């Protein structure tokens, strides 16, 4: 029952007989407009009729089809989406059919917020998550870092308690691209909402997996941030083997990330009054200035601040 | 013998990506950008000319003067964002030290009046429903103009009602009625409420703590709890907490380690998330965190803070923006080979200004790469309008009581 916007025989609404009873409503921009967009004929025509149905609050099948075209021409128009939802409810539209619609539009315009929010409203009206994980996985197969796709996935997993197979998905994707920071973040999201990290079997497993990833790809910053992430709020110095194990990687697996992690270990040691301050403190400064001057100069100002904050509170002083 | 430009020095070649002979989509994409940027850096040597970095002020001014009035159909996609276009264009002109004719000032005012909803807030264009995003842009644009007429456009009573209609029990705000929550919405609400003096004692109850739930294992802030850390949301989160005087809710140390890690060693610009690509608009969203953290950490008595520079490579960022983010016909962009737009023009220029101007109490210190004409007007790191526009607006609305008192 639909006439597509790219059909060779598409006709403007002003030339359609089904719409003769209604007078279009031109946009009121005032007598001397600013940021006036010179719209195409097609866009202006759809939107003149949308304004007319909006103002009359016409809740009809023809209004519903018009929202389709208005959305296609500017899918960020949140006023049109609101009206479309009012229409879905008043007309008692079949919500599985509307699910089929939003799937197709998300596929075409995956980085739009309005489109994902609409899908959310539908899933909550239907109380039915059964298509979600597979659908999302299709979007992520095209762009594995789509922010809206990851967020809809988290929402779905949280509201319908669908945790059981997610760590496996994470593992699949981490193998596809071990530098995908969205997947590392999803790993943390799953573990912290299931078993948690305040354990041994789990933790040790996590630290081991990561050090193994670091070894395969030493300059992958994501693994480094994860390692730090899952250890740091306990205090890095709680784990005394970690220093020596990192130092063992250096001569074959060095990076600014390794040295920087060394400095975080030394800082927690100093904060918890380790054995041998000046020894540990001087190692840290050596490292700070290696990074500032040589190994990580884009951060010179940060590493000089770290060198400074340290000296300022762990020197010989009283 | 010596090279004044950090990006052109022989040593800089060492900052290229090390992919450990493990290729993934993300490394292949990063290498492509670095190959392109290296061509830009190298083009002076290959053409046998001395480098000179100039901000093409006149070209940018013509591009903006025109867009303030009329836009091509390429901007159809932004037909629900017209108050944003007013803000981006007006802010770029203010940064370039170009005055706004009383004429156009009054025409912006009347246009924004048309966008204002009777129940409060502004929509994306005349007759559109209200939304927090265009509400923010509209209020910011009106403050940039800064006349009595502009201030008088805003219905403060309705605005407050509107903000209450969006406030949720967990501390969060919806973007619009029937919409959903975002860290951005908290910032838009706090920005507009603080500027126009309508903050009641309970308006932001729960809000600091909702924002704090958004900081993750990375140091940065995601859009909602559990989501990856991202520059735009981190900016919104920290700046909202600064306005609420609740910066301390965050782990500021993990936050600092996070932003600073977002500057790209080779390109000199910022990325928005870890293991993604450089982009000029993050010149503002990421780098603008540095003045906010500085002031935070100074307020806790951090004695180790620099008195002349922000904690990022101010020089390398300027070099990225000036050499890689200018369109020769005018306007600015994401990266070379992208198209110019008014959004990137606004945030590239905002980022350049931040990089040029340090200020911490009585201590002021500028760094201006290239010709001295490149210096911009300063911008306020919370609101991204001129600091003079902020004082002046906040003063004027302090004349009136918080509705109703
Ligand atoms: C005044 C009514 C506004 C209604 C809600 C607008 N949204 C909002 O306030 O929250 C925002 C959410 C995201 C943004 C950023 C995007 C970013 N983009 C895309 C982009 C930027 N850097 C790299 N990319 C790919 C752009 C790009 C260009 C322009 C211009 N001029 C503006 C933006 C602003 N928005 S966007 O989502 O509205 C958008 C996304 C893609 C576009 O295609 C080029 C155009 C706009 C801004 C505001
Ligand atoms: C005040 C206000 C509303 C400010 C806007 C805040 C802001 C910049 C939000 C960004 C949202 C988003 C989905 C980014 C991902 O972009 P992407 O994947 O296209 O780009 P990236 O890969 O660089 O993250
Ligand atoms: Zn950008």
């Amino acid at each position: 029952g639909f006439l597509s916007l790219d059909s060779p025989t598409y006709v403007l609404y002003r030339d359609r007989a089904e719409w003769a009873d209604i007078d279009p409503v031109p946009q009121n921009d005032g007598p001397s407009p600013v940021v006036q967009i010179i719209y195409s004929e097609k866009f202006r025509d759809v939107y003149d009729y949308f304004r007319a149905v909006l103002q009359r609050d016409e809740r009809s099948e023809r209004a519903f089809k018009l929202t389709r075209d208005a959305i296609e021409l500017n899918a960020a128009n949140y006023t049109v989406w609101h009206f479309r939802r009012v229409l879905l409810r008043s007309l008692q539209k079949d919500l599985q059919e509307e699910m089929n619609y939003i799937i197709a539009i998300i596929e075409e315009q995956p980085k739009n917020y309005q489109v994902w929010h609409h899908r959310r409203v539908l899933v909550e009206w239907l109380k039915d998550p059964s298509q979600e994980l597979e659908f999302i996985a299709d979007i992520l197969n095209q762009d594995a870092k789509n922010y809206h796709a990851w967020q809809h996935r988290q929402w779905v997993i949280q509201e319908f308690r669908l945790w059981d197979n997610e760590l496996q998905y994470v593992d699949q994707l981490l193998k596809e691209d071990v530098r995908n920071n969205s997947v590392w973040n999803q790993r943390h999201f799953v573990i912290s909402n299931t078993t948690g990290y305040s354990d041994r079997a789990v933790l040790e497993r996590e630290v081991q997996y990561t050090l193994e990833m670091i070894k395969l790809v030493p300059h992958n910053e994501s693994a480094w941030n994860y390692l730090k992430g899952i250890l740091q709020d306990r205090g890095l110095s709680r784990y005394p083997n970690l220093l020596n194990q990192l130092l063992d990687l250096q001569p074959s697996h060095s990076s600014p990330y390794l040295i920087a992690f060394l400095v975080d270990i030394y800082e927690d040691m100093l904060e918890n009054q380790c054995d041998n301050k000046e020894d540990i403190l001087n190692k840290a400064l050596e490292l700070c200035e290696i990074l500032a001057k040589e190994k990580d100069t884009i951060r010179k100002e940060y590493w000089r601040y770290i060198g400074r904050s340290l000296q300022s509170k762990h020197s010989r002083e009283s | 013998w010596s090279e004044p430009l950090y990006s052109l020095r022989p040593e800089h070649a060492r900052e290229r990506l090390q992919d450990d002979s493990v290729e993934t989509v993300t490394s292949i994409e990063q290498a492509k950008v670095e190959e392109k940027i290296q061509e830009v850096f190298s083009s002076y040597k290959f053409n046998h000319l001395v480098p000179r970095l100039v901000l093409q002020r006149e070209k940018h001014f013509h591009y903006l003067k025109r867009g303030l009035r009329q836009l091509t159909d390429a901007y159809e996609c932004l037909d629900a964002s017209r108050p944003w276009l007013c803000y981006w264009i007006l802010h770029s002109l203010e940064l370039l030290d170009e005055p706004i004719p009383q004429i156009v000032a009054t025409d912006v005012c009347q246009f924004l009046e048309l966008c204002q909803s009777p129940d409060g807030g502004f929509g994306g264009g005349p007759g559109q429903y209200p939304h927090l995003a265009p509400t923010y842009a509209a209020v910011n644009a009106l403050c940039i103009i800064g006349t009595e007429e502009a201030y008088n456009v805003i219905n403060r009573e309705k605005l407050l009602q509107y903000l209450y209609s969006l406030k949720q029990p967990d501390g969060s705000f919806l973007m619009h009625v029937g919409g959903e929550v975002d860290v951005r919405s908290a910032y838009c609400a706090a920005s507009v409420a603080s500027l126009t003096n309508i903050i009641t004692p309970d308006l932001f109850e729960g809000t600091a703590e909702w924002i704090a739930r958004c900081q993750n294992w990375e140091g940065g802030i995601g859009g909602v709890p559990g989501m990856e850390a991202h520059g735009g949301y981190t900016f919104c989160g920290l700046a909202a907490l600064v306005i609420l005087k609740k910066e301390r809710s965050l782990n500021l140390k993990s936050l600092l380690q996070w932003v600073t890690s977002r500057q790209m060693r080779f390109e000199g610009g910022f990325q928005g998330r870890c293991n993604k690509l450089v982009d000029g608009c993050y010149s503002f969203w990421q780098a603008g965190l540095l003045p906010l953290l500085h002031r935070a950490l100074h307020a806790q008595g951090d004695p180790a803070l620099s008195m002349s520079h922000w904690m990022f490579h101010q020089q390398a960022l300027q070099e990225y923006i000036l050499m890689c983010c200018q369109c020769p016909a005018g306007g600015l962009l994401d990266k070379p080979g992208k198209s110019r737009d008014f959004y990137h023009t606004c945030y590239c220029l905002s980022g350049l200004s931040i990089a040029q101007h340090f200020g911490s109490g009585a201590m002021l210190h500028d760094v201006v790469m290239g010709v001295p004409e490149n210096v911009l007007q300063p911008t306020h790191p919370v609101y991204n309008i001129g600091p003079d526009k902020v004082i002046q607006a906040t003063t004027h609305f302090l004349q009136k009581p918080v509705p109703g008192f």
